[PDB]
């Protein structure tokens, strides 16, 4: 689980949601509200 | 890969050609570069991102 | 970042001098913060 995802060399220490659909997502997981920190079959 | 190591490898000498003979990478390339050549380069600064 | 800066005393001091100048870079610091803010300190 301690690998995961969040631009051209983009960096800090910070994240946030991608709007998968016209909500504002809060962080927060749903149908259109994918999270965006996906965990990797490791 | 969102916290990826902005590494700015520095004030240093190295050899490259046994990068590009190593066996170490499944994938190894270069692109400004062909990596035949690598030891004849000079920088400010790499950094291994 | 880089600062390109030039300094002396001067004649009139609250509004800006005329004739002219050139600064000189002073400092570069390839780090790699990703700046939209700054601040002046005392
Ligand atoms: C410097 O920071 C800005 C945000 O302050 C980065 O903007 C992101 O850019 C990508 C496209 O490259 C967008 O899809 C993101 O939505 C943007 N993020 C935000 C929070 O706005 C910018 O890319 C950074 N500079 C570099 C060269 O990475």
């Amino acid at each position: 689980y301690n690998y995961r995802y969040r631009k051209p060399f983009e960096r800090d220490i910070s994240t946030e949601i991608y709007q998968a659909g016209s909500k504002p997502c809060n962080g927060v997981e749903g149908f259109n509200c994918y999270f965006p920190l996906q965990s990797y079959g490791f | 890969v969102y916290a990826w190591n902005r590494k700015r490898i520095s004030n240093c000498v190295a050899d490259y050609s046994v990068l590009y003979n190593s066996a170490s990478f499944s994938t190894f390339k270069c692109y400004g570069v062909s990596p035949t050549k690598l030891n004849d380069l000079c920088f400010t600064n790499v950094y291994a991102d | 970042f880089k600062i390109y800066s030039k300094h002396t005393p001067i004649n009139l001091v609250r509004d800006l001098p005329q004739g002219f100048s050139a600064l000189e870079p002073l400092v570069d610091l390839p780090i790699g913060i990703n700046i939209t803010r700054f601040q002046t300190l005392l």
